[PDB]
């Protein structure tokens, strides 16, 4: 068996992957993948960091689906710091995990449909993308790195008339997805690219510490926002695909209608939102508004802490997950009573996934593991972190 | 202030989230018709036109 | 299936010198095992009818120098048929090698590589247990407390050997620790 | 030399024109910073509109966009690569992980700015640059290159 | 002559017709809008007062908010 | 260290391996350039944010050449040429640059440390114009900076070498290598990179350097043959040696020297059959016993075996 | 199955009809109207609350508005603030020294919150793109040099956004 | 008449000169996998059957029916070697 | 294949050490020529290199450090040989090919 | 004799004014499709970008890297080069629009797409790269197995024209054009031409994301160039065949007086721009096939119903005597 080294150093696939493959011929008999080219030493850093100062890492962990990680960081601090939020604060950050999980479909469908050879689409969909982005920039001023879900609510209320924007995008999204599959869906050599590649069983997908669609493909109906809900994700309804086949062909399918129940939510998100604070009104992580810092001699005190010093978190462990568009993301934070994180370990769900490549590519042909690469939706800044 | 970002008294107007159907195209049969009455025929021209190129 | 039923029930049911801590909080429950059983108690809760912890969530490891064993191994847990997590932990040193779960949960291999590059906890009958993130014939354990942020080396490129060499780190600017304590 | 230098001045400015209206950038897509690139190739900035085409080998590439956060262990990969691509070449710096390390600065296993492995022409600042920053620093790079004589410098060497 | 070369002014040339012309800055660049709605109603430029050596640099920082879509206000309103 | 060194002619082989020990010591350097600034690109990565800097200049105008050495205490010099342009004659690339830097040294008055690197069998007696005309830049640099330090290097050996490359490359084409003098010329090539530590060393010293003129060859001499057969070795190649006695040798590195100055436009340059070069082959050239070693620097040089001819795996 | 719906399929197969639709889709597009922005004449849309070049702000008198309270420097995630201080020679607190390290900034906007009397901002410029890495180097005087070229588009974007901070 | 083919050999002399100006210009300023052979031996095969379709397909109108039938057993014997080669899995590259 | 159990006595642990170092040490022709160290030193001072780092460490009495020191011996030996950063005076961590020692430190910095 | 080269010239330049013009085209149009404007900046409306694009290559430094075939690396590109360029000495244009009136002409033809695969095989083992053999070997292994079918779609039309002039097959079709009776027979051609071109959805070369390295991955400067622009003549080069031998070639539509008005030459040269563009809209519309799959394609389908065609084509002529 020869070894053909593969590490495409541009996003055509990834970047930094890089692959060395045992073959037969064309046929695949082992995939070992090598990480770390970009391990940058998050986790180490964190430790550094006030537990304000470490939320914009978590950015560029997922950075397709950056308020995702933000919005898991924040509700493990509260979870350890026991803190209240909100109701209008956790529809807003409802409503825009929603926006980030369309966001990741459309990169994660488009690229891979790139991948094999469908030029269109990736055009077609990074203009809804674009549209997207420009809610994460009024919102916070930054296209990607937001920064806005922090732990107690969301950095700043949103602008007049985003709603009604909002609004406008959603009635005209659903057509957008329909083009997508009109190109992909019926095509014979979609399909011929697709069906019964990467087939993952139920209890492969169990072994290897598959989640999210990667675990729905295989028929098990596991979705965190149902199985351990949180904010006001109890509220709202929409449905969960799962597959019958567990190949490629199905977590297309799945991303998609994914896409379309992701539509559903942000609707209803738009019209039950309620008015209110957007932070919690502790005032012990809360910043003081700007006039009342400039007027009150208790609130300038509070706003010099909590950018000096930060908040303090009582000393405890705990793990928190959340359903990101590419699977469970957890985080294991452990306190020990100060203003900065003693241990912030990063549960990334591609981690896993690509640890999943070698039985997935077995006996498969050169040209399929681009595509079992695109179906698990890699991205190395999780995987390495 | 006390205005803040929101729905319109009565919500958004609905929106569609399921896929549209798309019935457009001929049938088995009419392209098949087609293919084989053109044959027929234009290898009857063909039959014409190489008799007038001799 | 909620976390009352699982402590009372383990409690109950698992052999008694298995366990030397068990707590119940709403941050998780957790049961503290000797290196030694580590992995039979793993292969009872994924096996149990009761239990049927399938899915190895991760494996990290904490830091503790104050401590004679200094390291501590937390295996997160996740049972998707009762609804359910648990976190069942193990304390270890720098020279003390604890058996690896490989063969009960095949995900855990890269985490046992991962542990193994930032602490240097080795695992026994790991089938490639070789670092998996640091860059290759690196030096040192980073996420180690006593392990400086920037390191000991850095890398840049010079002409005269016409490659990509490592050194002894000079900084521009030294990282500023601020005491808000 | 009344006559020579003309000459040689629209000989320079007709290589000036086919080097700017013809860049074909080889994409090192490390992190954050590449989305951001994808998509000033997209639609809505369209980076064919300017001639640039985007190559998957350094043999056919003019250019080198270092878009995300360079580790020692990719460092010397960054650096064979270039060394394939024949000139003249031009590296562009993208986001603040390329330009000095950004985030990742202080860390153990980050290289501190991509130009301590290959020289840099321009740097773009940002984390990430927007897609505009990105068209602007393209365009920055064309006024570079607009400045060369290449053609009188030889002939006065 | 200029738009045999440059295709990019071209452009602007053509989409300039029929626009309005909304101000002149101390640099002579030209603000042109059309109020209609085909990339969803943003139709907002500059002609350059360089035809070549234009810069995106160039445009001053009170109709840099006009031009970008950040304010409704023109260059001139801000400076009064 | 507060060194500033404005290096000229460090846009050749020699100046990379001088500015990259230069940055090494923390002095900081300007770099002199005539033409494109492509040609100083690849010494901005040595050294710290902002230690190295190139500057555009012309050698045929003072105002540019004390504006280069303006902010500097440390002037070094290695600008020369082997071979001649329609544009720059050997007299004008190796003495008159080198004379007219001096006297801007002169004029400035802020240099402690001048260094003129020259060649060894520089000499007015000497077969070859190069030579001939780098013993009165020896002679013009020391009457106008009695204080200045001269280096007299042998050939040097490195990757971006101008023997070994081009005669590896004649090699690989022709499948043959020609003998000037039958393969009996005796030399003692030196490693580029010992060479820049000497001046480094000299830069270094507290002060015993100024006045005196160093021979710097490589530990040991060789014949040209000789160390045709270490390139054979590396380059894992079949040794096919042809003779080329002087006359023939003449012959066809006539061509150039006679049309270089009548065309009005460039030549290739000359690899092996270099005229000028040719005529030096002819005598031996060697340190000689009584003048100032590596030793006497307190440096010793590297054996050519080994690491200074490992570029020429990229050959096999 | 039955004859009909295997002629059904063998005509679909032989015929490529999926092909069609395919073909037809991809054609709708070519006639409508592009989304591409002519840039530099045409700029894309951003918001008040942009993150973007940095800028130092004074008072209408002429007076710095920064105080050197090192608010900025303690919260920045990326420690790209350097500060140096000391009393006036009218006794007023006021920095000699304030450098952003525009490679190490991270564009989060966390100093434009934390400082309390609005000295420092993230202003809207994105085209700054320079030719070394020594000019990203921003001392004190170049962020009072964008403050003063800013100003106006700063104070505008500062009164819009005031309802929300 | 092969009067026509001295225009192809100065086309070919004039093609090969563009060539070369444009390649020139410029320098102014261990695995054997049997299914390549396999299908090499198809395609020679199918080639040699192109090659006796030439003669016949522009003699059909002189050969009557007897030159059909004696193209269709060529044919028939090919026919039976091709699907010799479709049963034995010389036709999937799987 | 796998990671062993820690050795129990010190005759396993010194067995595991010469398997270690008999592994180590035949694979010095691959090193010399993937550094090209043939006219640069000669295999026995690698190989006397290699037995030093062993003797230096003679004093362990613990067996699991002596695991571990083995366990790292064999990953540095593995960088070396597929993974090569080839430098000119060393591989990895080894350096290849009248006054007392105060005064030259003196005369060098004050950190001594 | 003296005017001959007149002629040659009179081809080949427009040809690679015209080769130069499809790649801006092909751009224009994919971007159209995908909402975009395509080159638009480098010259009014793009039209200088080959210019500037070509002028770039040419300037660009040759590598030649250390391989141990430098003459053959540089070889392969102008070998494909001129083949692609030597297939129009043959094409007629309109009545007597024809540098060499061949005899022989089909044939000749299938000779030069015979030999076009030397190039890209030789490139692949010149180059010494393991991954650009690998493609190399895959790419000519693909070209010869489509050349079967496009043979046997050749012996089709042979059968209805009964002589191997390419003049005489465009003149034989002055009563109905070939692909209103042979559709089918049409739309394998021209999906035979399309693999047969390396052309999506069959460009191996292009799938570098696939893990497939292209051919020509070590090439650069012009050689890169004469590569590409072979490949695009070839594309023109095909489109005129698929004009000729099934759209009446410089033949009207309908054989009336107002048709008859326009030059022939304007008729094949609209054809000639339809198939053209269908290269372009494919390529927009559709992903590619794996390798396996497309050799599975080549081998199981389009040589059995070319085969089929043949047999059915010359057994309906010969029963009713429509022979030529
Ligand atoms: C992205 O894909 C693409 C390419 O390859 C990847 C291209 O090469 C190209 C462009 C390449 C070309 C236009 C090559 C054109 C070359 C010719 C038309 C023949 C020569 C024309 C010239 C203007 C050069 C003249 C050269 C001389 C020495 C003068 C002699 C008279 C494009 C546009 C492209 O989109
Ligand atoms: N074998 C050898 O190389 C030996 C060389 N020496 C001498 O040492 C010195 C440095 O050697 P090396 O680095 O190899 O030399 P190179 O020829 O490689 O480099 C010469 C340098 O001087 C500059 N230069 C040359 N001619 C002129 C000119 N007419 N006007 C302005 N600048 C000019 C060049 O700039 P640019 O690149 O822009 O032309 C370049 O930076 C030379 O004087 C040489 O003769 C000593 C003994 C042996
Ligand atoms: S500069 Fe910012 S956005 Fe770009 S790669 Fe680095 S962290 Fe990601
Ligand atoms: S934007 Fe963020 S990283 Fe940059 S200077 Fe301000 S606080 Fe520091
Ligand atoms: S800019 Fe603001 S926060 Fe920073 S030191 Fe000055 S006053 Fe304090």
């Amino acid at each position: 068996n020869f070894t053909l080294n593969f590490g495409p150093q541009h996003p055509a696939a990834h970047g930094v992957l890089r692959l060395v493959l045992e073959m037969n011929g064309e046929v695949v008999e082992r995939a070992e993948p090598h990480i770390g080219l970009l391990h940058r030493g998050t986790e180490k850093l964190i430790e550094y960091k006030t537990y304000l100062q470490a939320l914009p890492y978590f950015d560029r962990l997922d950075y397709v689906s950056m308020m995702a990680q933000e919005h898991a960081y924040s509700l493990a601090v509260e979870k350890l710091l026991n803190c209240e939020v909100p109701l209008r604060a956790q529809y807003i950050r409802v409503l825009f995990c929603e926006i980030t999980r369309i966001l990741n479909h459309l990169l994660a469908l488009t690229t891979h449909a790139m991948d094999v050879g469908a030029l269109t689409p990736f055009l077609w969909a990074f203009e809804e993308r674009e549209k997207l982005l420009e809610f994460y920039e009024r919102v916070s001023g930054a296209r990607m790195h937001a920064s806005f879900i922090r732990p107690g609510g969301v950095a700043q209320d949103l602008p007049l008339g985003l709603c009604r924007d909002i609004d406008s995008f959603t009635q005209q999204f659903a057509s957008r997805i329909d083009e997508l599959e009109e190109m992909l869906t019926g095509n014979r050599i979609w399909k011929q690219r697709l069906v019964d590649i990467g087939t993952v069983t139920a209890q492969q997908a169990k072994d290897w510490g598959f989640s999210g669609v990667m675990l729905r493909g295989s028929g098990v109906c596991w979705d965190l926002r149902r199985a351990a809900p949180y904010d006001v994700y109890d509220q709202l309804d929409f449905d969960v695909p799962v597959g019958t086949r567990g190949d490629c062909y199905d977590r297309y399918c799945i991303r998609i209608e994914e896409m379309r129940q992701s539509l559903r939510i942000i609707v209803q998100c738009l019209n039950q939102m309620p008015s209110g604070m957007i932070k919690a009104d502790d005032r012990k992580l809360c910043p003081p508004s700007r006039c009342r810092m400039k007027l009150s001699m208790e609130s300038l005190i509070h706003h010099f802490e909590l950018y000096t010093e930060g908040f303090s978190v009582p000393a405890s462990s705990t793990y928190t997950a959340v359903e990101a568009p590419k699977g469970e993301f957890g985080v294991f934070l452990v306190s020990n009573g100060s203003n900065r994180p003693y241990r912030c370990k990063i549960r990334a769900p591609g981690f896993a996934h690509l640890q999943g490549l070698d039985f997935m590519s077995k006996h498969h042909m050169l040209a399929d593991v681009v595509t079992i690469i695109g179906t698990q939706d890699i991205v190395f800044g999780e995987v390495d972190r | 202030p006390l205005l803040q970002d929101g729905p319109p008294p009565g919500g958004f107007a609905p929106v569609r989230y399921a896929r549209r159907i798309s019935n457009t195209g001929p049938s088995a049969m009419a392209m098949f018709l087609a293919v084989s009455g053109a044959f027929a025929w234009g290898m009857y021209q063909v039959g014409q036109g190489n008799k007038i190129r001799r | 299936m909620d976390n009352q039923f699982i402590f009372k029930y383990s409690w109950e049911t698992l052999p008694k010198k298995w366990v030397k801590k068990m707590e119940r909080s709403e941050h998780g429950n957790r049961f503290d095992t000797n290196t030694d059983y580590l992995f039979q108690l793993l292969c009872f809760l994924k096996l149990h009818t009761y239990t049927r912890v399938q899915v190895l969530i991760d494996i990290c490891g904490v830091d503790y120098p104050s401590r004679k064993r200094r390291f501590e191994v937390v295996y997160n847990l996740l049972s998707t048929r009762y609804n359910s997590r648990i976190r069942v932990q193990t304390s270890a040193d720098e020279v003390t090698r604890i058996s690896s779960v490989v063969s009960l949960f095949p995900s855990a291999g890269w985490w046992e590589r991962e542990v193994w590059d930032m602490f240097g906890v080795s695992f026994i009958n790991h089938p490639d247990l070789r670092r998996i993130l640091t860059d290759y014939g690196f030096e040192g354990h980073p996420l180690r407390k006593d392990f400086p942020l920037s390191g000991y080396v850095q890398v840049r490129y010079d002409d005269p050997e016409k490659r990509v060499v490592s050194e002894p780190i000079e900084m521009t600017q030294e990282f500023r620790y601020f005491d808000f304590a | 030399s009344k006559a020579a230098e003309f000459v040689i001045s629209k000989v320079d400015d007709l290589m000036n024109w086919a080097r700017t209206g013809s860049i074909w950038p080889m994409t090192f897509g490390l992190a954050c910073c590449a989305v951001e690139m994808m998509h000033t190739g997209a639609a809505r900035y369209d980076l064919d509109r300017f001639g640039i085409i985007f190559r998957p080998s350094p043999r056919q590439s003019d250019c080198m966009i270092v878009a995300g956060t360079l580790t020692n262990k990719m460092a010397p990969a960054l650096r064979k690569v270039y060394d394939q691509m024949p000139e003249p070449r031009w590296v562009i710096s993208m986001g603040s992980c390329a330009n000095g390390g950004g985030y990742y600065h202080y860390s153990y296993s980050v290289v501190r700015g991509c130009d301590r492995i290959v020289p840099v022409d321009i740097y773009v600042p940002g984390c990430p640059p927007t897609a505009e920053a990105l068209l602007y620093g393209l365009l920055q790079l064309q006024k570079k290159i607009n400045r060369r004589k290449d053609f009188l410098h030889w002939w006065n060497k | 002559m200029r738009c045999l070369p440059d295709g990019n002014l071209l452009q602007t040339k053509i989409h300039n017709i029929g626009a309005t012309l909304v101000g002149v800055d101390k640099f002579g660049n030209k603000y042109y809008q059309k109020l209609g709605d085909t990339q969803y109603g943003r139709h907002r430029w500059v002609e350059y007062a360089s035809k070549d050596r234009y810069n995106a640099s160039q445009v001053p920082a009170e109709w840099h908010g006009w031009l970008h879509f950040i304010t409704d206000h023109t260059g001139d309103e801000l400076l009064s | 260290s507060g060194i500033v060194a404005t290096v000229f002619g460090a846009t050749g082989f020699l100046g990379r391996y001088l500015v990259q020990q230069l940055a090494k010591m923390g002095s900081q350097v300007l770099v002199p350039f005539r033409g494109s600034e492509d040609s100083p690109r690849h010494l901005k990565l040595m050294g710290d944010l902002g230690q190295v800097v190139p500057m555009k200049f012309d050698p045929r105008d003072e105002d540019s050449i004390k504006a280069v050495m303006a902010k500097a205490n440390v002037v070094i010099n290695l600008i020369g040429r082997e071979y001649e342009t329609r544009n720059f004659s050997f007299e004008d690339a190796n003495h008159h640059i080198a004379e007219k830097l001096a006297l801007v040294a002169k004029e400035h008055g802020g240099i402690m440390r001048y260094i003129q690197v020259s060649c060894l069998g520089a000499s007015v007696s000497s077969p070859s114009r190069m030579l001939r005309a780098k013993a009165a830049a020896e002679e013009a640099v020391l009457n106008a900076l009695p204080e200045a330090t001269i280096m007299r290097p042998a050939t040097m050996i490195g990757t971006e070498d101008r023997i070994l490359n081009p005669w590896s490359m004649f090699v690989k084409k022709y499948g043959f290598l020609p003998l000037i003098g039958g393969g009996t010329t005796k030399f003692q090539p030196v490693y580029v990179v010992d060479v820049a530590a000497a001046i480094v060393a000299a830069l270094k010293d507290d002060g015993s350097s100024m006045g005196k003129t160093y021979e710097l060859g490589g530990p040991d001499v060789f014949t040209t043959h000789e160390l045709a057969e270490i390139m054979y070795d590396m380059i894992r190649e079949w040794p096919r040696y042809v003779k080329l006695p002087f006359p023939i040798a003449k012959a066809m590195a006539a061509p150039r020297d006679f049309m270089v100055n009548k065309v009005p436009f460039p030549l290739p340059s000359p690899q092996i059959f270099n005229l000028d070069q040719i005529n030096a082959l002819t005598t031996d050239t060697l340190v000689s016993d009584n003048a100032l070693k590596f030793q006497d620097l307190d440096l010793v040089p590297h054996k050519l075996k080994g690491y200074p001819v490992e570029f020429l795996i990229q050959y096999r | 199955k039955d004859w009909n719906t295997v002629f059904e399929r063998s005509i679909n197969t032989l015929f490529l009809t999926e092909m069609v639709r395919g073909l037809s889709l991809t054609l709708k597009y070519f006639f409508d109207p592009k989304v591409t922005i002519n840039y530099p004449f045409e700029k894309g849309p951003l918001s008040p609350r942009f993150r973007g070049e940095h800028a130092l702000r004074r008072y209408p008198t002429g007076e710095e508005r920064c105080i050197a309270c090192k608010l900025c420097e303690a919260v920045c995630p990326a420690q790209a603030i350097t500060i140096e201080a000391e009393e006036r020679e009218d006794g007023s607190r006021r920095t000699t020294r304030y450098d952003i390290d525009m490679t190490k900034c991270i564009y989060c906007g966390f100093c434009q919150e934390a400082c309390p009397v609005d000295a420092i901002v993230e202003g809207p410029n994105f085209e700054f793109a320079t030719e070394t890495h020594e000019e990203l180097l921003y001392d004190k005087e170049k962020l009072l040099e964008n403050g003063d070229r800013w100003e106006t588009e700063i104070a505008e974007n500062l009164r819009s956004e005031s309802l929300y901070r | 008449m092969m009067l026509e083919f001295a225009p192809i050999f100065i086309y070919l002399v004039i093609s090969l000169l563009v060539s070369l100006i444009l390649l020139g210009v410029p320098f102014l300023f261990s695995r054997f996998d049997i299914r390549f052979y396999l299908v090499s031996i198809l395609f020679l095969i199918f080639d040699l059957e192109v090659t006796f379709f030439f003669p016949w397909a522009v003699s059909l109108n002189k050969i009557d029916l007897f030159g059909f039938w004696s193209m269709m057993a060529f044919l028939f014997i090919l026919t039976i070697g091709f699907l010799y080669e479709w049963k034995r899995g010389a036709l999937d590259w799987e | 294949i796998g990671v062993p159990p820690n050795s129990a006595n010190l005759t396993e642990a010194r067995r595991r050490v010469f398997d270690f170092f008999r592994a180590a040490c035949r694979s010095i022709p691959t090193i010399m020529d993937i550094y090209n160290l043939q006219d640069v030193v000669a295999p026995s001072q690698l190989r006397y290199a290699i037995s030093a780092q062993i003797r230096n460490n003679a004093h362990i009495t613990d067996p699991k450090v002596i695991d571990l020191l083995i366990f790292k011996g064999m990953e540095e030996l593995t960088d070396i040989v597929d993974h090569a950063k080839q430098r000119h005076h060393i591989i990895g961590q080894y350096v290849v090919g009248g006054k007392t020692d105060f005064l030259k430190n003196f005369y060098t910095s004050n950190y001594f | 004799y003296i005017a001959v080269p007149a002629e040659i010239l009179g081809i080949i330049l427009p040809l690679l004014l015209g080769v130069a013009f499809l790649v801006l085209a092909e751009r224009k149009v994919m971007a159209f499709v995908q909402r975009r404007k395509g080159p638009d900046v480098v010259g009014s409306f793009g039209l200088l970008q080959p210019l500037a694009d070509g002028l770039k290559l040419i300037l660009k430094e040759p590598i030649s890297p250390s391989s141990a075939n430098f003459f053959l690396f540089r070889m392969a590109p102008v070998a494909t080069f001129m083949l692609s360029l030597v297939a129009w000495a043959v094409v007629p244009f309109d009545y007597g629009m024809v540098l060499s009136d061949l005899n022989i002409g089909l044939l000749y033809l299938f000779a030069i797409s015979s030999l076009g695969v030397y190039g890209i095989i030789i490139a692949g083992r010149s180059s010494n790269s393991k991954y650009a053999f690998l493609g190399a070997l895959r790419s000519a292994a693909q070209m010869v197995s489509y050349e079967v079918s496009i043979g046997l779609i050749l012996i089709t039309v042979l059968i209805c024209v009964g002589s191997c002039n390419l003049s005489e097959i465009v003149m034989a079709q002055k009563q109905i054009w070939f692909g209103i009776p042979l559709f089918p027979v049409l739309v394998m051609f021209f999906i035979s031409c399309l693999a047969e071109t390396n052309r999506a959805p069959f460009d191996l070369p292009e799938a570098e994301a696939e893990l497939v390295a292209g051919y020509n991955v070590e090439y650069s400067s012009m050689g890169f160039a004469l590569f590409f622009l072979g490949e695009y003549a070839n594309m023109i080069l095909m489109s005129g065949l698929c004009t000729l031998f099934f759209l009446g070639g410089w033949l009207p539509i309908l054989d009336l007086p107002i048709f008859k008005k326009i030059p022939g030459s304007i008729w094949f040269s609209i054809k000639v721009l339809f198939f053209l563009f269908l290269y372009i809209w494919v390529r927009a519309a559709f992903p590619r096939y794996r390798y396996d799959q497309l050799m599975g394609l080549g081998w199981k389908v389009f040589l059995p119903l070319s085969l089929a065609w043949v047999v059915s084509v010359s057994g309906l002529l010969v029963t009713f005597q429509w022979l030529p």
